[PDB]
């Protein structure tokens, strides 16, 4: 994660992120909608950060420092490059939508009025098919990644010292190897919760309520497809 | 400090996400209550023992029977939640959640937690429930359910007022240690 986006998403809500003289200019309904939209982007930034810890810190760190058997690192971090591409692109579009909405003279005051169109695009067509295929693969390999990690930690001293070392900073407290895997698996089921609460506060413009209702139906169709395509792989 | 994993289970309207948020912040959020909970690792000292308690929610996974059990590996304690303002969420405990938690987590202690205990004294809650020939869950109904399913124990709390929240998590830590 980069300092620019970390600071834009440091506050606990949109009402605390913007200047109070800008907050005062908006209706409470707008603030409620914006707080949930801010939470969607903030958690998407954290999810992308989680995927960067898996690819750059864990996966690459193991390749450059350890002497693991070929295919072992892939079994510990399945589909992480594909996932990191899917979510960094989605995050880029969310951050660009916020940036275009900033007032001139401001790096923090914005109102996102149109999100549904962006959500329909991510959860339909080729991008939806790539998320369905990547999550069905990832979640089917989830158990094996955990078992393989536990096998290497208990039997390999060098793997144990590598893990203890790269996970020692306080910022990585809730981001160990097993934590990253479950954080990734659970991400897809957070979307309907976030979108339904945004929709609850987006009835002001009928076009937006319809776009968010379509987006919610698409995310649920994706989730049901991923759920049907899963079968745990055993080693 | 030993590492222990806690998973909270229960129906959508049981208040499990709010319980984890109020515990991890040590406060009921004054400006915004988050929609979701990612994870958290609590530093807890119970009965002289320091433990790192990783906290996990199952919210959003209630409809996905193949995705939901991926939250269960290596669990040390299960918090099984129901809402005191919802007697229908208590009825789902023995025939839906209990067989699932016993299959995927054999020999893991379950604490049955009655949430929203403040609503037992709410006039709007008592009025809305009476229209469907119902009333708030009584403490003996919660205890009898915990007994029937073979739970480690029965506890109540209010995430809204913070009453009983710290106690549930210190007890869960003790349960995970046995
Ligand atoms: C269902 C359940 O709670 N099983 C269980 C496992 C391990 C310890 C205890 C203590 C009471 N119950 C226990």
């Amino acid at each position: 994660s980069m300092e620019m986006d970390e600071k834009d998403f440091a506050a606990d809500s949109w009402s605390l992120a913007v200047d109070s003289s800008f907050l005062q200019q908006h209706k409470k309904e707008v603030m409620k909608q914006q707080d949930v939209i801010y939470e969607l982007i903030q958690t998407e930034l954290h999810h992308v950060r989680t995927l960067k810890i898996m690819t750059r810190l864990f996966r690459t760190g193991m390749l450059e420092e350890l002497h693991l058997e070929p295919g072992v690192v892939q079994g510990l971090f399945p589909c992480v490059d594909e996932l990191s591409d899917i979510h960094t692109r989605f995050l880029s579009q969310l951050l660009e939508r916020r940036r275009q909405a900033l007032c001139p003279g401001s790096t923090r005051n914005f109102v996102i009025h149109r999100l549904g169109d962006l959500l329909i695009s991510q959860f339909s067509g080729p991008s939806a098919e790539q998320m369905c295929k990547t999550y069905s693969e990832f979640c089917s390999r989830h158990s094996k990644a955990l078992k393989l990690y536990k096998e290497l930690y208990a039997r390999d001293k060098r793997f144990q010292q590598f893990i203890r070392k790269v996970t020692r900073p306080a910022v990585l407290k809730r981001h160990g190897v097993q934590e990253c895997i479950l954080l990734v698996t659970q991400r897809i089921t957070k979307y309907p919760l976030l979108i339904s609460r945004i929709l609850q506060h987006s009835h002001g413009i009928e076009e937006e309520r319809q776009d968010l209702t379509t987006a919610l139906g698409l995310v649920k169709e994706l989730l049901s497809n991923v759920d049907e395509g899963i079968y745990q792989l055993e080693k | 400090a030993i590492r222990k994993k806690l998973v909270i289970v229960g129906d959508g309207a049981c208040g499990k996400t709010c319980l984890l948020i109020v515990f991890s912040k040590d406060q009921f959020p004054e400006v915004y209550v988050p929609t979701v909970f990612e994870n958290y690792v609590a530093d807890i000292e119970v009965d002289g023992k320091q433990v790192e308690l990783a906290l996990w929610d199952t919210a959003g996974q209630e409809d996905y029977d193949r995705l939901r059990p991926l939250s269960y590996p290596d669990t040390d304690v299960i918090l099984m939640c129901f809402s005191i303002d919802s007697p229908d969420s208590l009825e789902n405990i023995p025939e839906k959640w209990t067989p699932e938690v016993k299959h995927f987590c054999p020999n893991v202690p379950i604490i049955l937690v009655g949430n929203k205990k403040d609503l037992r004294n709410d006039e709007h809650t008592r009025r809305e429930l009476a229209k469907m020939k119902q009333e708030p869950v009584k403490p003996e109904e919660g205890r009898d359910m915990a007994n029937r399913i073979g739970a480690f124990g029965y506890m109540e709390c209010s995430a809204k007022t913070k009453d009983g929240v710290r106690e549930v998590f210190e007890m869960a830590t003790r349960a995970a240690l046995q």
